[PDB]
RNA sequence: GAUAAACGCUGAAAGCAUCUAAGUGUGAAGCCCACCUCAAGAUGAGAUUUCCCAUUUCUUUAAGAAAGUAAGACCCCUGAG
RNA sequence: GCACCUCGAUGUCGGCUCGUCGCAUCCUGGGGCUGUAGUCGGUCCCAAGGGUUGGGCUGUUCGCCCAUUAAAGCGGCACGC
């Protein structure tokens, strides 16, 4: 239903009407142009195809033109779809502005993680140290890998390899401001994402 | 070689075996190698010898 | 080193073949149905050469389950995971996936060489009664078997 | 199969209609239709009915006396139809009617509105007594199965709804 | 319930029924006498 | 949504009785969905949108070789979310 | 108990890290009976989804004790590693 991507830019304080703090993160948007309609007659869907950015006309190849050229706009750099939404309201060439989340205030968020590279056995799954001292040489290493009996190792017996750089959904925040003149919409709480990445919001689920 | 008897012994309506017992009782030597190549190739002389297995066990 | 025929693999021209499924058990379906594909019921074996035919299978859905087993023969699979059996189905697939019975107690049927992956592919199952297929004119077999 | 060899006449108003299993019996309130075996032979003649079959079966001697009792629960449906009656003891306990909706209030802390299909009416005379009547077996049966087990009786005071009959036998508890 | 691999009537009005491959044993009189091969 | 133990409605075999053989329901933190993620190397290798249009010799035309290209990509360079 | 198995060498108990499986079930969940008024209970049937604590005393297994908690389960995995 109610979908906008767009941008990341920080995090704030908010004052409401009653004098209190909140922590807030600051997501922008722009004009967003529908490219295509997807129905059951051709791809057994019911879906939308969305795009958020400007690129340069430096940037691109002929079939990302004649993707835009249907909806006379630039050619664009995200694209992404919207799934289960009752569509009438949706034309080759349309614009979602940032007026559809003006207090629904249950939405999801999405992003994509950090990065932080190889990192130990500890920092992902939480897994415990060994003792400092009293003589031992078992400071921060990932256990025992199983028992003997079977004579190989049992799958998931997980271990150092990439932090982060998977997508993430945060369920059942709140929405306060909507700043229709710059095209911000301001959200409760915290949202995976490092800056200047995407973020898909979204009308939540769970009601 | 029984196998292809098989196959081309069900194709006129006999069961693998019963050529076997009406060949013997029409007191005929043929080894299992010369039916199978019969069988494969002469479709008339294969339906010859199983008209005269069929006329054998008949009585 | 003497004469006993032993076939190309463009020597031995190939058919298709259209079987029902209306109340016969999985058993003898599944028998009549293996015993086509390697080539058999003609008299011109290799054990080398797909000399076998095409089946489709009409109405997968309306097939049998003799007594019971409409509630018992659960079906078992592993995922190489810890704990991991799932035994999701039962005589429930007669309902949603009729291909995947067949698709399994044909499989079960045949050799496990390389043969017995291109003597596969060959089958069509569709639990309803439609030919896509029919641009290549297949014929009837009957079971009384 | 003594119960398999009634003497069955129709009622005043009641035909059949055959047409492979289904034998439709209508008459003064209902149309009902069902399904009978094929081990049965149908018979003839105006207003007395008997079921003569192919006999001799395994177990010989089921299908008579099943099929039905099921005919006389027919007729006896179609022409006259049934009656289950309910009460209400256990001080305070309220049964009242808006149409289609049965607001029980049982000594919960909330009312229970049981709902009903097209074929059954509602009888609520009284704060306790209520009579549901319809025009098959099983239908009032579940019906009225389902009212009870909103709270079925206890064996020291009776409390919750019974039949007009059942037999609570009843204990004694010590003041203490 | 009792629920014992040998089934007996215990009183008079005991009746022995068959409801699966099974053997119960049910009394109207009292309700201490349902029983069960199991 | 379909079940487990437990409870029924109707009903006979057995003029009665009875939850079952025929028929027909209720019923759990459990099973399959519902929530989050990976996923067509699913060799059964899926679907849609958009972009691109031809020299030589013969081995004789066979899904032949070889060389320039298109749409596009890569190498090389300044870098970090 | 026996002595098949390993003497050109098959390293014991507890504790730490890490788990996984079975159910003859400790809590939570659904039930039948009661010598069940109520809140509490006793016994038996279904059920493995998750959870199942910190300290004092010897090297401890085992156990005694303090203070908590819905509960402070029994076992297999070279008496797991
Ligand atoms: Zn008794």
């Amino acid at each position: 239903t109610k979908g906008i991507l767009g941008k990341k830019v920080g995090m704030t304080q908010i004052f409401t009407e009653s004098g209190e703090l909140i922590p807030v993160t600051v997501v922008e948007a722009t004009p967003n142009v529908v490219l295509q309609v997807k129905t059951v007659e051709t791809d057994g869907y019911e879906a939308i195809q969305v795009g958020y950015q400007d690129k340069r006309e430096v940037l691109s190849n002929k079939p990302a033109k004649g993707h835009v050229a249907k909806a006379n706009t630039a050619p664009k750099r995200f694209i992404k779809e919207f799934k289960n939404v009752e569509l009438g309201e949706y034309e080759v060439g349309k614009e979602i502005k940032v007026d559809v989340f003006q207090a629904g205030d249950v939405v999801d968020v999405t992003g994509t993680t950090k990065g932080k590279g190889f990192q130990g056995a500890i920092k992902r799954h939480g897994q415990s140290r060994g003792p400092m001292s009293h003589g031992s040489r078992y400071h921060r290493r990932p256990g025992s890998m199983g028992p003997v009996a079977p004579n190989r190792v049992f799958k998931n017996k997980r271990l150092a390899g990439r932090m982060g750089g998977d997508r993430v959904t945060i369920q059942n925040l709140e929405v306060v401001k909507v700043d229709v003149e710059r095209n911000v919409i301001l959200i409760k709480g915290n949202i995976p994402g490092a800056k200047k990445s995407l973020i898909t919001i979204k009308s939540a689920v769970k009601a | 070689w029984i196998a292809r008897i098989n196959a081309a012994a069900r194709m006129n309506g006999l069961s693998y075996s019963k050529l076997m017992h009406g060949l013997k009782l029409a007191e005929i030597d043929i080894n299992r190698k010369m039916l199978a190549d019969l069988a494969v190739n002469d479709a008339a002389a294969f339906t010859a010898l199983a008209e005269q297995a069929k006329d054998a066990l008949s009585k | 080193m003497r004469t006993t025929y032993m076939a190309k693999a463009g020597e031995v021209e190939r058919k298709w073949y259209v079987v029902d499924a209306t109340d016969v058990p999985l058993g003898r379906l599944s028998a009549v149905v293996a015993s086509v594909l390697r080539g058999k019921n003609k008299p011109t074996f290799t054990p080398h050469v797909d000399t076998g035919d095409f089946v489709i299978v009409i109405n997968a859905d309306k097939v049998k389950l003799t007594g019971k087993k409409a509630t018992d023969k659960i079906y078992y699979r592993h995922s190489m995971y810890p704990g991991g059996l799932k035994s999701v189905t039962a005589g429930e697939l007669r309902d949603k996936n009729s291909r995947r019975l067949i698709e399994t107690s044909v499989k079960g049927m045949l050799p496990k060489n390389t043969l017995g992956r291109k003597q596969f592919t060959k089958l069509n199952v569709y639990g309803g009664a439609e030919h896509p297929h029919a641009a290549q004119q297949p014929e009837v077999l009957d079971i009384t078997n | 199969s003594r119960i398999g060899n009634k003497v069955v006449v129709l009622p005043a108003g009641v035909e059949i209609k055959q047409d492979g299993n289904n034998i439709t019996v209508k008459g003064p309130k209902g149309e009902l239709t069902r399904e009978f075996s094929s081990d049965i032979k149908m018979n003839i003649e105006g207003n007395e009915v008997t079921f003569t079959r192919p006999n001799d079966s395994k177990e010989m001697k089921t299908i008579h006396g099943t099929t039905r009792a099921n005919f006389n629960n027919m007729v006896v449906g179609v022409s006259e139809g049934f009656q289950k009656a309910l009460e209400l003891i256990g001080v305070g306990y309220r049964a009242q009617v808006q149409g289609n909706k049965l607001t029980l209030n049982v000594g919960y802390s909330h009312p229970v509105e049981m709902t009903a299909p097209e074929g059954v009416t509602f009888e609520v005379p009284a704060n306790t007594q209520v009579i549901v009547k319809g025009i098959n077996k099983e239908v009032v049966g579940e019906l009225a199965a389902n009212i009870r087990g909103v709270r079925p009786p206890e064996p020291y005071k009776g409390k919750g709804i019974r039949y007009v009959g059942e037999f609570v036998r009843r204990k004694e508890g010590k003041t203490g | 319930m009792k629920v014992r691999p040998s089934v007996k009537p215990m009183c008079e009005h005991c009746k022995v029924i068959r409801r699966k491959g099974r053997v119960m044993v049910i009394c109207p009189a009292n309700p201490k006498h349902k029983q069960r091969q199991g």
